[PDB]
């Protein structure tokens, strides 16, 4: 979750 | 003629011939006694009365979502529960292993020879009258008949649990490291001498191979960069024995741990993702250990990926498959105060039950294109054409077929389904009911009970006559699924124990290994403990596409 | 330069470099904490205060013979005690295994590669300043110097415990199945992929060899009858490769499981006895199972001999070596409620400590002759000349040399003793004191403390300077023996744990295997449970000569 959120930004 | 042909001994008691026409049951530690180990010992009785059925337990685990919520958030509780599910399986698998295709009795050959798949139930002795022992006819029903009447797919039946193509291909890629049948030897033989999650499908079964795939710098794996994208290296460069149809372009002849992934774009996709993840971890460890060399960087990264793999398989893969509201957990510590053997030998039966072909769709839709089985096997260009990102987005969206249920095996792969039947017969597998008992399940008393319906049951009754002669593999694909589930009782109850042993039985799960220093420190240890299918893709797929094993 | 060169982490904590000149200790599960895992936790403090030293325990076990008598006759008590001795060793060996000659850190290569001997203590990193890490000089003292000054035998020193030639050759024959160094690869490699008591020295390491040695009738092994006596078949008759000098006639080139057993008539004697015992058991099982075939007869017999071997090694071999008044017992059941891993990997250190050459006499007295090492080596005619009966009566009478004590290594075999020293250095073994700590023993503070005397201690001090740089192998042969014992503390405490794992870790000791049916029934099971070195000889040596491991 946390990684997906920042990396997807 | 073998007096044990009828599988007379119950409750795991062992049958031994005592003369040409006599047998004896060894009820040692069975909790029962009597000629056939059927008379229960007081305590046995007590225990039996207190053990809830798998379906009751499955029910509880799939309801009361509200309480499961509090539990899922009470670490102590969650651990407590995960421990129960872990130990509840435990007592089921023989470890050290026992039988194999050639030995219906313990022998040093059966034990020592790692080239054999082990067997949960011994083979039916060659001299038995009927194929299942003494029941049924001199012959089992035509496999083509069984195949067509109740296994082949008419209309695609989608999996109610939402499994997608990400899941279908992960199942194929993952299990490919330990289900590596040695065709030149036979169905009961394997080439995966590691008998577990050793990641040889990434690193190679042998040192010679591994070495050809390694960069020997920073502990990394060789790779090429096409269009700015990292992909496995070629055969020309690594010289890893692997021979592709001669027309495949040089740069499209990928060299990976498992020489069979090179065909399927879906398998090559995971191969590329894990290769990428290895290097990633290598970079992370190098940063923490500027003092380390290539070997340790490589070796430590391999240990971490093994852990990541087990973490994902339990908390993501199995979690999904289960349908539980309870959050399954990967915690080796849960077993430290338990009696558990950190060793595993892959069972022929685990391989058989895992023939989940009904999962395959009729076509594979990537982006706007829709490919047939024919143009989607052996064609690596599709992957390079669409890219990993599109492949992930697409595979995440496409639903997989239901496995249990009946008639859902794509005709395009029917020969594979017929082989499962034919080969199981070759390896003289015992009946479905014998395996059900073997796993503390109540035998079925009728084909209707098995399927939960009438049409297929009737066709089965016509072909087999007796439910006690019904075969395991076909039964698994026709079994009445659980409420809106992908599988039926038999599949879950036989596979769970095999899986736990393959996952928790890994050396890195043992006390001497399960510590930070084994993975280069707290950093490397965290990689394992925070691993998920979303992270794996996010970290290694341009754009960090959203992903999961279910179709949203 | 490796920051871990000084072996900073104590109490089994693991050292990991955290930078070019920094390290960190992983005190996980060590019961201690602190930079070097030296600060004991509360319960640790307690446990330490309540644990008696090995010498105190050894004392108790070798005194109060009167009470030991009552105990030895109170099954419940005897079992109770044997359980303590079993579990007291337990927590010592890493299983699943960890290090090897090439890996000072856990790796999948170290774990999976069965060609390596495993290591109780990791090797000293190649980049360390001194051979033992950072202590001592750039070089260890000349091995020839150590050899001569304190290892070589001047006058034969007989073993106070009475060990004889039956014991000396049994030690050699028995351990030959698992200590099979792969010379083409190096001292840290083995050819015994079974890593234990699998009896490959009788049946062969490979199916190919085994098949050439089998009769394929009644499950028996091929054999020839010379002068009415049963002997092994020849290399010509079977074509199994054996190690024999050019001048040895064909009729004297016996074919046995271990191709090296023709090197000593003392070895071929045991080879003949066990071959005989296999057939014997085959005949017994055939009688019980007229319905069985060759394969099962063979396989079941092999399983029984494995059990007989373990039985004898514990109740006769180890019993003798121990000097205990307590009757050691072979009972797998004792471990069933305990956490124990039924697996084993042979340690390089177990091989090293086992170089018990001082046991060898200066000449071999058989009947009326005395043979030098030279006329005994490769002379199977001596065995045929005297016969097994005479060999047994003679070997039972001849006393063996003491091992601990110092200066008792026959000059005739000095190159072998030098190799142990040289090879241990090659495999970068850690100091004697590191291994002592590794096994919960108090490090020695002076060479005089080690030897229990002054002359040799002084010579050692001269050569090594620091006791903390003293080497394990030489130390074992010079260590102050225990009261009238053959060994000193270090030998017993390092070897016992390795032995237990090799003996009890055998699959047949596991619950699924430890049952009558596994050995063809109560009859076959009894063979295992009543086995002794006297029975083995009695049943297979004409005349049933009295025998034992001690000189009356
Ligand atoms: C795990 O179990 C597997 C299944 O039993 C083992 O594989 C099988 O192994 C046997 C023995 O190696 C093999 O048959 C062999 O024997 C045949 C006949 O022996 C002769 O040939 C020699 C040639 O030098 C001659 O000197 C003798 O007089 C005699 O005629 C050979 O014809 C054959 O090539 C082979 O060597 C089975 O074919 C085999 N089948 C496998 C290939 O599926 C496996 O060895 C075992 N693994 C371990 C590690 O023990
Ligand atoms: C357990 O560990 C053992 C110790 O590491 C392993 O044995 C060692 O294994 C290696 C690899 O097989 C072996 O070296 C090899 O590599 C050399 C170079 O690779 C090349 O040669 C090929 C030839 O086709 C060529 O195509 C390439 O371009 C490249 O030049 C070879 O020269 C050498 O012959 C060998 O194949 C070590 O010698 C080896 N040493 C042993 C003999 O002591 C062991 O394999 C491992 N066990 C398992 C089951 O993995
Ligand atoms: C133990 O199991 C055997 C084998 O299943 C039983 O033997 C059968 O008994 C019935 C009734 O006598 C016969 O119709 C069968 O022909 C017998 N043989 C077989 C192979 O089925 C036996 O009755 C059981 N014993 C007990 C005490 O329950
Ligand atoms: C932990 O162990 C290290 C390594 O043995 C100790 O470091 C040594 O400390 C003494 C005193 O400061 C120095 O003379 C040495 O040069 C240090 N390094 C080495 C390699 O010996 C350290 O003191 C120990 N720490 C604790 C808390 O006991
Ligand atoms: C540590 C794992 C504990 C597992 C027991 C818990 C839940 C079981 C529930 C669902 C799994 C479904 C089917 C079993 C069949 C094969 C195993 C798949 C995973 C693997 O390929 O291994
Ligand atoms: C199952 C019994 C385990 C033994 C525990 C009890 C007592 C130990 C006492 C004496 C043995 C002496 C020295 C150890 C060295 C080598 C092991 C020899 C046995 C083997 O080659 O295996
Ligand atoms: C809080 C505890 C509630 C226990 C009630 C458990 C009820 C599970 O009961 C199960 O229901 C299934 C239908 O979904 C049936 O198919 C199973 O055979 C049945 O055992
Ligand atoms: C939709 C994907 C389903 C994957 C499940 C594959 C299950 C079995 O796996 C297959 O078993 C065969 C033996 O019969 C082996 O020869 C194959 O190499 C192996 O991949
Ligand atoms: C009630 C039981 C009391 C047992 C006390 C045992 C004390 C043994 O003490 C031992 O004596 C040996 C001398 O033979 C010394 O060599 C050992 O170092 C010493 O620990
Ligand atoms: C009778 C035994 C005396 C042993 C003392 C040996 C002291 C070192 O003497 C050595 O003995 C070796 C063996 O004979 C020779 O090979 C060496 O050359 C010699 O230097
Ligand atoms: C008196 C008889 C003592 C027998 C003990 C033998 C102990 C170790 O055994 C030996 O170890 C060597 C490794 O250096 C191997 O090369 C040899 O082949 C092996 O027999
Ligand atoms: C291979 O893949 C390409 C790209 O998707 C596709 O256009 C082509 O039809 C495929 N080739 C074959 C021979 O199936
Ligand atoms: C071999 O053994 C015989 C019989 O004991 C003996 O007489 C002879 O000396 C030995 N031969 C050699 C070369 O040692």
């Amino acid at each position: 979750t946390k990684t997906a959120t920042i990396n997807a930004s | 003629a073998n007096p044990c042909c009828s599988n007379p001994c119950q409750n795991r008691g062992e049958c031994m011939s005592t003369g040409f026409d006599q047998y004896k049951c060894d009820c040692t530690r069975t909790g029962f006694y009597g000629e056939n180990c059927t008379t229960p010992e007081f305590l046995t009785r007590i225990k039996l009365l207190l053990k809830p059925t798998p379906n009751t337990v499955h029910y509880i685990l799939t309801h009361f979502k509200g309480v499961w919520n509090i539990v899922n958030n009470i670490p102590f509780l969650r651990s407590l529960i995960m421990k129960y599910v872990l130990t509840s399986r435990s007592y089921l698998i023989d470890s050290p292993p026992t039988y194999n295709v050639h030995y219906g009795y313990k022998s040093w050959e059966a034990f020592s020879n790692l080239s054999y798949y082990t067997r949960a139930l011994p083979p039916v002795a060659d001299d038995c009258p009927t194929p299942m022992g003494v029941k049924g006819n001199k012959e089992l029903p035509d496999s083509k008949e069984v195949l067509e009447k109740v296994l082949l797919r008419r209309e695609f039946i989608p999996d109610p649990q939402g499994s997608n193509m990400m899941f279908a291909f992960f199942a194929q890629h993952f299990t490919a490291q330990f289900f590596k049948t040695d065709h030149k030897r036979g169905p009961g033989f394997t080439r995966g001498l590691g008998h577990g999650v050793d990641l040889n499908h990434i690193y190679g079964e042998t040192l010679d191979r591994q070495h050809k795939l390694r960069l020997f710098k920073d502990g990394k794996l060789k790779y090429q960069v096409i269009g700015g994208e990292v992909y496995p290296p070629t055969v020309k460069d690594t010289q890893v024995e692997m021979i592709y149809p001669p027309h495949i372009p040089e740069n499209l002849q990928f060299a990976v741990g498992q020489e069979v992934f090179g065909l399927v774009p879906g398998l090559m996709m995971y191969a590329t993702i894990w290769l990428r993840e290895h290097q990633r971890v290598c970079d992370i460890l190098k940063q923490e250990h500027p003092e380390w060399g290539d070997e340790q960087l490589f070796q430590t990264s391999k240990l971490i990926l093994i852990g990541e793999t087990i973490k994902i398989v339990i908390e993501d893969y199995v979690q999904h498959l289960s349908g539980y509201h309870f959050k399954l957990k990967f915690d080796p510590e849960l077993l430290f105060n338990q009696q558990f053997q950190y060793q595993n030998r892959i069972a022929s039966e685990f391989n058989t039950l895992y023939h989940w072909h009904p999962l395959l769709p009729d076509t594979f839709n990537i982006e706007d294109q829709e490919y047939s089985f024919k143009q989607f096997l052996y064609n690596n260009s599709i992957l390079l054409e669409h890219g990993l990102t599109q492949f992930v987005e697409s595979f995440t969206r496409q639903i997989a077929g239901r496995v249990a249920g009946g008639r859902n095996v794509p005709i395009a792969v029917q020969a594979v389904a017929k082989a499962s039947i034919d080969q199981s017969r070759e390896m003289k597998y015992q009946s479905l009911n014998e395996y059900r008992k073997r796993f503390s399940l109540k035998p079925y008393t009728s084909f209707e009970e098995l399927t939960g319906e009438k049409e297929m049951a009737a066709e089965l009754k016509a072909l087999y006559s007796d439910i006690d002669v019904m075969e395991l593999y076909p039964a698994l694909l026709v079994e009445k699924p659980r409420p809106d589930a992908i599988f039926g009782e038999t599949m879950v109850e036989l596979g769970a124990p095999f899986s736990l042993k393959g996952l928790m039985g890994n050396p890195i799960c043992s006390p001497q290994y399960w510590k930070p220093s084994t993975f280069g420190g707290e950093v490397g240890f965290k990689i394992i403990n925070t691993a998920s299918i979303q992270s794996l893709i996010c970290n290694n797929v341009k754009g960090c596409p959203f992903t999961s094993f279910n179709v949203q």
